């Protein structure tokens, strides 16, 4: 029996990339045109993009230009389609489809489908961190912890710009939750107050938060 | 640029019904016209093709005629099995559109859905999450508008709705909306109501807590 | 200047599927053979996969063997790098790299590497849900709200199976968290016990829940 | 089923050094052998291939030697942007294979670090998440090992480190490590350490907090 697999569906955040393929049992891609669609979650199809034998032609829907990119392999029998800068609209389940007939001719229906993989696309392209302090005659260690945000970077400085001696700031950890953690400490007297600038030009946030025993 | 318009949107019929789905284009497509079969979760199929040859194998109670610019698939005597979305696809040598889709349902008598909302849990809420939900009982036709209303605000963006197939036993719809928030943006309001709109509610219903 | 760029990176769970691309910039791929080279967090570096000039030769590391596939586009210049059955030693940076140098020979080394993509793959590729109930002389409602699991599908039933009338356990929802999320519902008399009963199979996970006012 | 050995892992040297990386190969791979430079988060780029060619480009302090099942890498005088990893790589027309990295660090008289525990704050841990950090502050050289004890039974799975890179004042490194539980998990217990072995201690130091 013939079948279509489409692979690499997922999450992705509003201005990310995804990739997906497709591959076939049964037949050989190299005689078809190939093509990718999607139903949207109203309930109707949208054609989104086609790659005639040899790569000779590859045509985009209006929505997509510039955006998605469409690839075959004939020796191994995949299709790809690379999806960048992805929008909310893109939300969709992604088909790959044959062009083809019982005798092929030069303009046929789309007779076999995949069935389907699911790409969801958040609106949220960036969030700003949260940030809680690290609480404290000799050396002492204080902190904040500048939690879950996206994308990279975040800038930490302490009073303003005024303190930069001992200043460590580690590089951002990712955390399976898909959001970016770090943590910026100081060493100071321990005999004043102190306080962490978290500036996020992604989500257009600053913060600003004092640390104390 | 040819613009494919499918009618009706929605169609309800009963088994043993003949039933016509249109599509009309913008321009001449002369006969490069296929029609579709979807149910929910599966793979688009094929049932016709240049405007009214059967795919082999389809049964011939589908039909389909029309060239130029209007085009009808007809389901002569519908079977249970017919009942689903029909897609109409003008097809070109690289590159093709398709028509809105039409979903095709069980007809039966319109049913006012029964309105319930459910707080979040204490369980829940403790571990810094509230999920507040909305239920809409055994309904019919499926059109049906949840909103969700926070000390009399519109909600938008924070809530996701999830509707059943059409029932094994009454051929309606049920439907949840969860209203998802933090411990915290949880705490700073006070009154949280659902309300819908359907066509067999005289005027709009709600339903809320404290 | 000769560029090389990676998409397509994210995070994984084991057991998934995702798919890398590398486009180019002032160069044609078709006489270079082209690879991939993954940077592993000790530090060291793992050669992946490698594809000859017209695809006639596919080479891959033996953990990737049966996994990964490499496939080569040479009229638009894109390296494509499918991942499936991804495991947690995956982790790592993945770059595409030309082989070449100053005057073509049938063996060179890698003259010029894209910048990398992070992938990373996280142990956990399931995740039991977590159950919240849905709280209620005429008709009432109640239910449980089954939150945060991964992959579908759960079960529910209602008394072990003794309440089925007017139950309704509606399609799972995806939350942009990644994990799923379903609630299930019965009508019952305003006028008795009622427990709902959580089964995901994918964590072996089972779970009982009384819902009361 | 080359199985190339490169040594030492690390290398501590000074600029004005003379410093030499070795590679054996398991069988002869006549002269068929890269140097790849890295720096963090950056590109591999090409030295020296067929064992002795240098890259054009490439500064003449760096040479390669060798031929058969062993080869030499030598920097004559190294400078301060030469602090990074060295690959090398048994290349083959359809393939390749690539030891396991030097990693050229500046040398400094070993320092042992000093150690803090920090809790989750209050407003986070409300929120239904507690973040343990462990700091270990200015230390050298850069191997570590920190353990998370809670009611003294070891961590696995629940953290993460994040290490600098060697202190542009002092040559040292610092590191972070954070143990991530929730609320729940958090409040099962009660005496959280974080237990830390390097070479300038005399034994493990360990802090804890209850
Ligand atoms: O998407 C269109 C079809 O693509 C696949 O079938 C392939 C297709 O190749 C076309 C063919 O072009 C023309 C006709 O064959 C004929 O009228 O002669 C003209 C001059 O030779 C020729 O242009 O070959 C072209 C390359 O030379 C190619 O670009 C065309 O797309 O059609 C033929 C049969 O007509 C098949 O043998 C090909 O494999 C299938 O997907 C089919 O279902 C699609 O309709
Ligand atoms: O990965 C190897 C190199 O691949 C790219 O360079 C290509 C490569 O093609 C090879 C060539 O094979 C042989 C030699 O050319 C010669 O000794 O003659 C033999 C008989 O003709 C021949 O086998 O061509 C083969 C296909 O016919 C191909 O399979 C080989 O890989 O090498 C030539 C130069 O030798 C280049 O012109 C090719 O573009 C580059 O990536 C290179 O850097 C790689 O070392």
């Amino acid at each position: 029996e013939v079948q279509l697999v489409e692979s690499g569906g997922g999450l992705v955040k509003a201005g990310g990339s995804l990739i997906l393929s497709c591959g076939v049992s049964n037949f050989r891609i190299s005689a078809h045109t190939m093509n990718w669609v999607r139903r949207v979650p109203g309930g109707g199809l949208e054609w989104v993009a086609s790659i005639s034998t040899s790569s000779t032609y590859r045509d985009y829907a209006d929505a997509v230009k510039g955006r998605f990119t469409v690839s075959r392999d004939d020796l191994e029998d995949f299709v790809y389609l690379q999806m960048h800068k992805m929008r909310v609209e893109d939300t969709a389940i992604y088909y790959c489809a044959r062009k083809g007939s019982d005798r092929l001719s030069d303009n046929d229906p789309f007779d076999a489908w995949g069935p389907g993989t699911v790409v969801t696309v958040s609106p949220a392209s960036t969030k700003g961190p949260s940030v809680f302090p690290l609480a404290p005659g000799g050396t002492a260690a204080l902190g904040c912890l500048v939690k879950d945000y996206f994308p990279e970077p975040v800038t930490v400085s302490w009073n303003s710009g005024a303190l930069t001696s001992g200043v460590h700031t580690f590089p951002a950890v990712l955390q399976s939750s898909g959001l970016y953690s770090l943590s910026s400490v100081v060493t100071v007297p321990s005999s004043q107050t102190y306080i962490c600038n978290v500036n996020h030009k992604p989500s257009n946030t600053k913060v600003d938060k004092k640390v104390e025993p | 640029d040819v613009v494919m318009t499918q009618s009706p949107s929605t169609l309800s019929a009963s088994v043993g019904d003949t039933i016509t789905i249109t599509c009309r284009a913008s321009q001449s497509i002369e006969t490069w016209l296929a029609w579709y079969q979807q149910k929910p979760g599966k793979a688009p199929k094929l049932l016709i093709y240049k405007a009214s040859t059967l795919k082999t194998g389809v049964p011939s109670r589908f039909s389909g005629s029309g060239s130029g610019t209007e085009f009808t698939l007809t389901i002569s005597g519908l079977q249970f099995d017919d009942f689903a979305t029909y897609h109409c696809q003008h097809y070109a040598g690289y590159s093709a559109t398709f028509g809105q889709g039409t979903r095709v349902e069980i007809k039966r008598t319109v049913a006012a859905p029964s309105v319930f909302i459910f707080p979040p849990s204490d369980e829940q809420l403790k571990s810094g999450t509230a999920s507040v939900v909305c239920l809409l009982n055994n309904f019919y036709p499926r059109e049906a508008k949840v909103q969700w209303k926070v000390d009399n605000a519109l909600q938008s963006g924070n809530s996701q709705e999830s509707v059943t197939e059409q029932d094994s036993k009454d051929s309606t719809y049920s439907l949840s909306s969860t209203l998802t928030l933090s411990k915290a943006d949880y705490e700073k309001h006070k009154v949280y109501a659902c309300e819908v709109t359907h066509q067999g509610l005289s005027s709009p219903v709600t339903k809320s807590f404290n």
